């Protein structure tokens, strides 16, 4: 399909693979005895391992003559769970990081000591300021829409 | 407990607080949720 | 024991002047103390003062001056360095018009004094093939 | 300008250039630098305070 | 008793008289050598130094050269002279350069009490200044002295190459 | 020798001069600040370059400036 | 109002827990730069500036080894409990031979399950090479109870010292003339501790540790052996392995010492059973070393007309060539606490490193000798310590030098006259330190260039030019006829490193004679000239700590300081501090060698399997005789061989030491950025981001500046010794655990 690639369902070496590791760890269990926590151990290994290779080749997964899931982050929305969903999930979480601190640094740097705040946390205010994150899209434009967000000429410049 | 609650206020202690709980949920999610390569949805 | 008897009681140690203070040129502080106070030599260990006039010879002149920085300690502070050049030619050195240079003193000059601040100095470019 | 006003750094080869300052006082001696201004934050020697001149200072509205 | 004091009663040389420096050992075995020997002239010196150096030069080429022999074999003197001999060549050459360069003299223990008496306002390093009153601090001395390492040298290490072939022969 | 140069931002608290460890620099009066005073420095020739003076220097980006430029026995330290 | 102690000098309260940097003076104002960070922890236990008093300081030192102490207790504790519960000792008891000791399981999470190896005994986790087990064995631990009881007792142990600090700071600290009573310290740490803890091990040894690892030689199993202290209530169970036990004490009283010649042997040797020392003889050596220590701590006057004065034996050691001699010694180690930390440190690496040696060269335990991961982890562990601990006491000599050194105090004394000649013991010892690298490298340096032309004769090798370490080969001679010669009473050798018969265990060698060659004089001279280098980098910065012709005023400027300034040339590194960092380099250096050498002759001449017939065939097959000798050699033969299982562990149970590979690989690359790079491109650089910062409004507060110029040297050495160590760490594990 895209790029050459072909659905891990019906790729022979993702299946053998599978087989591969799976028998791996049956001969690893064979050295063991009966119910004991090693045997259980390693039965518990082969049942994720399968869970694993079966969830992949029902995934949408493209896989290359490797027999390995490759992704594809061209941007189009049908490989979508592999690179764009997660990439705004973490652009939501870090803007929320980012936000929080950003706030708590403006925060406390228009109190008397901003410098003590920096060490010793004010937990309160951290704590109110990093609950407020979740709105940090709306926040950000919101405070860059009122000249809040930027600073103009205060920033010092080197001699040159 | 005032000077102990400011001491565990200070920035090493509230950092390895906040990294342990983040590797904890981190390490649960992935526990409870294994090998997750792509979006569950 | 030693060559003159206003030396400082020192065992002599191997981080003296070289031949470069026979050739060159050679330092020597002179000071009066009240006591016999067990100083630091800035070259080796530690030498006692005579009670009494005191003079050290050394390769250096910032050695003379750690000398007499150490002597400021022992509350004295009538301490003079010399230069020697190859033959005995003497010039003193730093109580230069008899006033330390920290304390300011009448007849003095400045010497590289440029009337502006550090932002003033011309640009390297217009600087170029003099 | 005054005892506790408020200036801009206008002097290029300063930690707080384009930063503004307290101004502590401005001395009426025939002084190069009369006016002294104290940050907030310290410079990369240590020092939060320098002497500046009447034409190196501009005074936030 | 203390055996280590300042040496010369000047306590601010960088130099101490310790049984070793202040010794009447090693006065006297420095005094025999041939670069302090008195009644020594500098080609005399030389001579003396090349003909010890060579002979213990050819030594080491002969024995661990890249021709060596278990046996004795003419080859290998023959190829551990030649790499003494060119070794003392390399050295001679060295003198030869340093004594260029360092020295501009023809008689010493006189040029220093002349401008120490008539006044020497000259370019100076020439007239004052002469580290050293040695015959060896000459532009002659050491030429001389260059000369007599190298005939020397060549000498002693022939000497020491017929004494290593009897030794190898008839013992 | 190197070079050493003072500023009319100089406001005379001697702090370089007491720093100098070849005596270099030395105080003399001026008529440009409160304590009418300036740094000086006549005895360049035992110009070290080791930056002590500037090091001292209150002043926001130096009165003392030391540019190194050609070596001597006495600017390169050597005691031989 | 004691005359020892003070009573609530210091008030317990949580309110200087709040403020960060109390201690300092400079350090309580309050952060402004980022710096101020690095200095709160760079300053934390220079007790030294933060009082003035000897007595302050003394008592700091006091309270933070009592919590040394403890966090040491809670280490034991935890090791003996994973021993108890997390390891599969049971197992290796039964089977010492065929089963890898095992104490740590890794859990199932995020596929690292892989980690659990085979190490047998239906057990699954990471082999253990810290010698636990062979140590419990030796101690006659035979039940995971009793590990478990260790572990409690450990915990306990770890609580009470936590407390014996804080009440030794806060509720009654000692003065100082309690402090420096020196004699009765010394009277009590070589009788009690050392003296009393050898003769409480020897008891426990002859009553518990000799009958139960005698029942375990002899096969009976560790559930039909009694419980150990059946073996002290009955003088029959241990009187039937050793017919001693039946004459009682009276022996002892009497004087008739021979009758215990049961237990107290003195064999040398190996155990046939075990591969380790013969317990009797352990025994025996500990109440020995019992008795000596004992009457060696009723040496120094205390408290009676009795014992000497240690002022007065080092005032009488005068000389012609010393001067004063060791006047002025005795006021130098009672009042610097960094003389004395300088004299300890580096005794107690070369008691390390001396440890590491005799542990290989005769295995103190049972079933190590053939547990090679254990062995190499034990002495490559014990040397690295050893360097550390040595570089160490060089650095706190020169702190005292720098500080707590008084030229008033010490006229004309040993500490003078050796700062008198500094410049002849440093320009020497550069003359030999050159005359040892020239010749040892330059050797193994030809060797290479005339393997690469194709002269093999032209070699220094044993079929070529020869340099048979014939001083070496004459001792090991004279050990090996030790016994019934100038030892009569001995049976065996001490080590069968200097000689003797190959003592194999289970088909595999525990030792075997070491035969040293050219190769091992190679070696060898590399080692003293690394050595040698170390010693010049420390004591040229121990001796011009103070001053030198460069700086007359070193002394001023401190221990730790960057630079004097570009002039003079330059200044760089002029302290003494930067002579530790340099000299840190250098021991990561010899120690690294000293750890190769004996991996690779360990592996290729000693260790092994032997054939039933006697044959011996060793893990590399003896190339370390001829490929050693070169560098293409110590590349090829030893780092690219022995590195084939660290970068095929992949998938397999020894991943991680493939992954720790890498990492330290990436850490010690990491660390040439802060070693090769300076302060002000950082702070150039962190102006920029500052600027990006400001134009976005989240400049911190805390001004961000960069690492000063020694703590980048230090983060720079730290790392580069923290990556070193830990790729040998990982090559060493992975090789020694697959074969
Ligand atoms: C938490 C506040 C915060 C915010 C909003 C930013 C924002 C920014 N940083 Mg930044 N930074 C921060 C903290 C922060 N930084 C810290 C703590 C450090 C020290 C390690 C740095 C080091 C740093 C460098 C070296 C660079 C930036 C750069 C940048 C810019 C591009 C984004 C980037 O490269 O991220 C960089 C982010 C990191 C390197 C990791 C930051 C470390 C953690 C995640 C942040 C600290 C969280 C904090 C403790 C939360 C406490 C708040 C709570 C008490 C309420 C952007 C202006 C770059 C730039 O100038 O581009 C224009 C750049 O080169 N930053
Ligand atoms: C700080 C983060 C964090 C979070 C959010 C959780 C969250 C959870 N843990 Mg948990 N846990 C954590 C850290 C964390 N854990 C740590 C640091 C340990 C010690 C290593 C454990 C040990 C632990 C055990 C032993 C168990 C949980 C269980 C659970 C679940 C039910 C409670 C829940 C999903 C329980 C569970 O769901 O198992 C069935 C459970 O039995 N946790
Ligand atoms: C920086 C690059 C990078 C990226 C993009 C990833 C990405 C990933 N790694 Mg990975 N990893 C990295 C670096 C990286 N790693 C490094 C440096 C190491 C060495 C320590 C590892 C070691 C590692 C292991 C050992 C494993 C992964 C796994 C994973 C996958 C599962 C992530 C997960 O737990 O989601 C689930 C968790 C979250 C989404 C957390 C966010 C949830 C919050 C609470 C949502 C709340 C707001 C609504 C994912 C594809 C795992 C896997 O299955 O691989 C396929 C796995 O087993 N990684
Ligand atoms: C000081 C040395 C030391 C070290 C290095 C360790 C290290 C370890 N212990 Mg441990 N332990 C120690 C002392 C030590 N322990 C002591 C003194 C005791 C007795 C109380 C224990 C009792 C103990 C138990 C009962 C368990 C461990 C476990 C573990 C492992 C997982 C730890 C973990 O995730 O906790 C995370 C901790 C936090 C997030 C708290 C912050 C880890 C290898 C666990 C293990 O191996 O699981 C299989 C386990 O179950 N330990
Ligand atoms: C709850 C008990 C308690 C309380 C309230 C205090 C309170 C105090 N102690 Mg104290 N102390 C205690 C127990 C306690 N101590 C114990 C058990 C010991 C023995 C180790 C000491 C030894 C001690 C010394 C030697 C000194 C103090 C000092 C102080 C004062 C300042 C402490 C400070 O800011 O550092 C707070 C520091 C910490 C919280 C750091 C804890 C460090 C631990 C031990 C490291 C363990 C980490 C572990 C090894 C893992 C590393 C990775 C303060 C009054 C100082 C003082 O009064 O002088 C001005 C001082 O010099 N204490
Ligand atoms: C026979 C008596 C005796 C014994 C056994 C010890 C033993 C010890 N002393 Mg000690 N000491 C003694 C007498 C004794 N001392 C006297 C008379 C003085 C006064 C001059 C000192 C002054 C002194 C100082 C100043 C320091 C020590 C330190 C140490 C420890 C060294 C660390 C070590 O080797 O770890 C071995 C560790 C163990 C074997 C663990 C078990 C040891 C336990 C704690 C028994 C300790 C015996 C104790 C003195 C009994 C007092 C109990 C109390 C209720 C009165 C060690 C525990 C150093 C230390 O670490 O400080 C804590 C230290 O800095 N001692
Ligand atoms: C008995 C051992 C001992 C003791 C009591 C001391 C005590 C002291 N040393 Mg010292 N030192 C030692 C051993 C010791 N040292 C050794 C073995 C070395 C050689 C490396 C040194 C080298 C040394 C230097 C070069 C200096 C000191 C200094 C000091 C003083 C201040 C220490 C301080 O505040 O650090 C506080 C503690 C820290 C800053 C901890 C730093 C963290 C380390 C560097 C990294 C450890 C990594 C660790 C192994 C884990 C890595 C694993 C990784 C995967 C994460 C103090 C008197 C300093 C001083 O000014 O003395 C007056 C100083 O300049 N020492
Ligand atoms: C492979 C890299 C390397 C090498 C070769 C050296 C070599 C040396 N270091 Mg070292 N050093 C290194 C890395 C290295 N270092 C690193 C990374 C650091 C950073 C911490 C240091 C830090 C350091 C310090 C702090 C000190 C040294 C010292 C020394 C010298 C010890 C005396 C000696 O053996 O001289 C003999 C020279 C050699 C063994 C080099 C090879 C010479 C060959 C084998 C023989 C001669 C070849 C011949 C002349 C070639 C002629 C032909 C040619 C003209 C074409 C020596 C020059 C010490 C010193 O000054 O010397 C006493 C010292 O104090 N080093
Ligand atoms: C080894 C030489 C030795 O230790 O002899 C010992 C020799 C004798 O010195 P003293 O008799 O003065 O020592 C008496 C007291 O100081 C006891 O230490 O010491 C020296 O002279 C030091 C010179 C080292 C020269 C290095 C070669
Ligand atoms: C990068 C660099 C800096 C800048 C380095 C800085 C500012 C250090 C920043 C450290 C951050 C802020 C904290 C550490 C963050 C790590 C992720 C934590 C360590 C990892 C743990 C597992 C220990 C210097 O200041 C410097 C100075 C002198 C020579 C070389 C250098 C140099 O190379
Ligand atoms: S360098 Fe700076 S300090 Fe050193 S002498 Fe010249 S001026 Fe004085
Ligand atoms: S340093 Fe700057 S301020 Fe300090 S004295 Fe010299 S000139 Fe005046
Ligand atoms: S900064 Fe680096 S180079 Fe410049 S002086 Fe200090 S140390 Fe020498």
């Amino acid at each position: 399909d895209i790029g050459g690639l072909n659905p891990c369902k019906d790729s022979e070496v993702f299946q053998k693979r599978l087989a591969k590791t799976v028998k791996k760890l049956e001969n690893r269990l064979k050295k063991y005895e009966e119910g004991t926590p090693p045997q259980i151990a390693i039965q518990q290994q082969i049942t994720q391992t399968k869970q694993r290779f079966t969830r992949y080749a029902d995934s949408n997964l493209l896989c290359g003559n490797d027999g390995l899931p490759h992704l594809i982050t061209d941007g189009r929305w049908s490989h979508g769970s592999e690179f764009l969903l997660p990439s705004i999930l973490f652009l939501y979480i870090s803007g929320w990081i980012g936000w929080v601190g950003r706030k708590y640094i403006r925060t406390v740097g228009q109190t008397s000591n901003p410098t003590e705040k920096e060490i010793i946390i004010d937990v309160p205010l951290a704590i109110s300021i990093m609950t407020s994150g979740f709105l940090w899209p709306f926040a950000a434009w919101q405070e860059f829409l009122s000249g809040d967000l930027i600073a103009s000429d205060e920033t010092i410049t080197t001699s040159p | 407990m005032k000077d102990f609650l400011k001491y565990l206020s200070t920035a090493p202690v509230l950092l390895t607080a906040w990294l342990t709980f983040t590797a904890g949920f981190v390490i649960e999610i992935n526990r409870f949720y294994p090998d997750a390569l792509t979006f569950p949805f | 024991k030693l060559k003159q008897s206003d030396f400082p009681k020192f065992e002599g140690s191997t981080g003296g002047w070289l031949s470069a203070a026979k050739n060159e040129e050679k330092y020597v502080i002179i000071w009066t103390s009240k006591d016999a106070s067990l100083f630091e030599m800035p070259t080796g260990g530690t030498a006692k003062m005579n009670a009494g006039n005191n003079v050290a010879y050394f390769a250096r002149k910032e050695q003379c001056l750690a000398l007499g920085s150490q002597l400021r300690g022992f509350k004295i502070t009538n301490y003079k360095i010399f230069r020697i050049y190859p033959p005995l030619d003497i010039t003193l050195l730093h109580p230069f018009d008899g006033v330390f240079p920290e304390k300011v003193n009448q007849g003095r000059s400045p010497v590289g004094k440029r009337d502006a601040s550090i932002g003033g100095n011309p640009n390297p470019a217009s600087l170029k093939f003099q | 300008i005054q005892k506790g006003s408020t200036v801009r750094i206008l002097r290029k080869e300063s930690y707080w250039y384009n930063e503004s300052g307290t101004v502590v006082v401005v001395d009426q001696s025939k002084v190069r630098y009369p006016v002294l201004v104290r940050f907030t934050k310290v410079n990369y020697a240590g020092t939060n305070t320098n002497n500046f001149g009447l034409n190196e200072v501009e005074e936030v509205v | 008793v203390s055996f280590i004091k300042p040496y010369r009663q000047d306590p601010f040389v960088g130099h101490l008289a310790t049984p070793i420096t202040t010794s009447a050992f090693t006065r006297a075995y420095l005094k025999v050598l041939p670069a302090y020997r008195p009644g020594l002239t500098p080609l005399s010196r030389g001579a003396e130094i090349g003909f010890t150096h060579g002979y213990f030069l050819i030594g080491p080429f002969y024995t661990y050269g890249p021709l060596r022999s278990v046996e004795f074999s003419l080859t290998s003197l023959a190829a551990g002279l030649l790499a003494a001999i060119t070794l003392l060549l390399i050295l001679t050459v060295g003198l030869s350069i340093y004594g260029q360069v360092t020295y501009d003299v023809y008689d010493n223990a006189l040029i220093v009490k002349l401008v120490r008496q008539m006044v020497g306002s000259e370019r100076t390093q020439d007239l004052p200044q002469i580290k050293g009153t040695s015959e060896l601090d000459t532009v002659l001395g050491w030429q001389k002295f260059s000369e007599g390492f190298f005939s020397g040298g060549l000498i002693g290490s022939i000497v020491a190459a017929v004494g290593i072939a009897l030794y190898s022969t008839y013992l | 020798s190197h070079t050493v140069k003072i500023y009319d931002t100089c406001i005379g608290c001697t702090q370089c001069v007491r720093a100098c460890p070849t005596d270099v620099l030395e105080m003399v009066p001026w008529d440009g600040c409160k304590a009418g005073q300036i740094a000086s420095a006549p005895r360049t020739e035992d110009c070290v370059g080791c930056k002590r003076c500037e090091t001292a220097c209150p002043t926001d980006f130096l009165s003392v400036r030391v540019y190194l430029g050609g070596e001597t026995t006495r600017s390169l330290g050597l005691a031989y | 109002k004691s005359t020892i102690v003070d009573f609530n000098p210091v008030e317990t309260s949580f309110e200087k827990w709040a403020k960060p940097g109390q201690f300092s003076r400079t350090l309580a104002k309050g952060p402004k730069t980022t710096t101020w960070i690095w200095n709160l922890h760079a300053d934390a236990h220079d007790f030294d500036i933060q009082t003035n008093s000897l007595q302050e300081v003394s008592r700091k030192i006091f309270s933070a080894h009592f919590g040394q102490l403890a966090v040491i207790f809670l280490w034991l504790s935890g090791m003996h409990f994973h021993g108890a519960y997390f390891s599969n000792y049971s197992a290796w008891l039964t089977n010492p031979t065929s089963t890898k000791p095992s104490a740590q399981i890794v859990w199932p999470i995020v596929g690292q399950e892989v980690l659990n190896a085979d190490v047998g005994g239906n057990f699954q986790g990471i082999q253990i090479t810290s010698g636990f087990f062979q140590l419990w064995r030796a101690e006659g631990i035979t039940s995971e109870v009793e590990l478990y009881w260790t572990a409690v007792g450990g915990l306990v142990a770890s609580f009470l010292m936590l407390f014996a600090g804080w009440f030794h700071y806060h509720k009654a600290a000692p003065k100082l003339e309690w402090f420096q009573n020196v004699e009765s310290m010394l009277n009590h740490h070589l009788a009690g501790l050392l003296g009393l803890g050898s003769l409480s091990w020897a008891g426990h040894q002859i009553h518990i540790a000799l009958p139960i690892n005698k029942l375990l030689d002899l096969g009976v199993s560790p559930e039909e052996i009694p419980l150990p202290y059946e073996f002290i209530l009955n003088r029959d169970l241990i009187a039937q392995l050793y017919p001693s036990f039946n004459k009682g004490l009276t022996p002892f009283f009497t004087l008739n010492w021979g009758e215990y010649s049961d237990f107290l042997t003195f064999k040398g040797g190996l155990n046939p059973v075990t591969g380790g020392l013969w317990l009797t003889d352990t025994a025996h050596h500990h109440l020995a070393i019992a008795v000596l220590f004992i009457v060696a701590g009723h040496m120094y006057k205390t408290n009676w007309f009795l014992g000497h004065s240690i002022k007065t034996i080092l005032e009488a050691h005068k000389g012609p060539f010393t001067g004063e001699g060791h006047k002025g010694l005795y006021e130098v180690l009672t009042t610097s606490w960094h003389a004395q930390l300088a004299i300890n440190l580096a005794l107690f690496g070369s008691l390390s490193i001396i440890v590491a040696h005799h542990m290989y060269a005769m295995p103190p335990y049972p079933y190590i000798a053939i547990d090679y991961p254990t062995q190499l982890s034990l002495f490559t562990h014990h040397v690295w310590i050893g360097g550390f601990c040595i570089v160490g006491g060089a650095a706190h000599g020169a702190i005292f030098f720098v500080r707590d050194y008084n030229a008033a105090n010490n006229y004309n004394n040993l500490i003078d006259r050796v700062i008198r000649h500094r410049d002849a013991i440093i320009s020497h010892l550069n003359w030999v330190c050159i005359f040892l690298g020239c010749h040892s490298f330059g050797l193994y340096v030809h060797n290479d260039t005339m393997r690469a032309l194709g002269r093999s004769q032209d070699l220094f090798s044993d079929n070529a030019i020869a340099l048979k370490p014939i001083f070496a080969q004459f001792i090991q001679n004279l050990h090996t006829l030790a016994p019934g010669s100038t030892a009569p009473n001995a049976l065996t050798t001490v080590s069968y490193a200097f000689g003797g018969d190959v003592i194999s265990v289970g088909s595999k060698i525990a030792m075997m004679p070491i035969s040293l060659g050219t190769a091992d004089f190679l070696v060898h001279h590399i080692h003293a000239f690394t050595i040698h280098v170390t010693v010049l980098i420390l004591l040229k910065g121990v001796l011009y700590s103070r001053n030198s012709r460069l700086i007359p005023d070193k002394a001023n400027l401190g221990f730790r300081f960057p630079c004097d300034g570009p002039g003079r040339g330059g200044t760089c590194q002029v302290s003494a501090w930067d002579h530790v960092f340099l000299g840190l380099f250098w021991m990561y250096n010899s120690i690294s060698i000293v750890i190769f050498h004996f991996s690779w002759k360990m592996q290729s001449d000693v260790w092994g399997t032997v054939s039933p017939t006697g044959a011996v065939s060793h893990i590399t097959g003896g190339n370390f005789a001829q490929s050693s000798i070169t560098i293409n050699g110590w590349l090829r033969d030893f780092l690219w061989s022995q590195a084939a299982q660290v970068v095929q562990s992949y998938g397999s149970s020894l991943s991680a030491y493939g992954l720790i590979f890498l990492g330290a690989h990436f850490i010690w690359a990491f660390s040439l950025m802060f070693l090769f790079s300076g302060r002000g491109y950082w702070q150039e650089l962190i102006e920029s981001i500052v600027w990006a910062h400001n134009k976005l409004k989240v400049a911190p507060s805390i001004q961000p500046r960069a690492l000063s110029i020694t703590q980048g040297r230090a983060v720079g050495v730290a790392h580069y010794l923290l990556g070193g160590i830990g790729t040998t760490w990982a090559f060493f594990l992975a090789r020694i655990i697959s074969v």
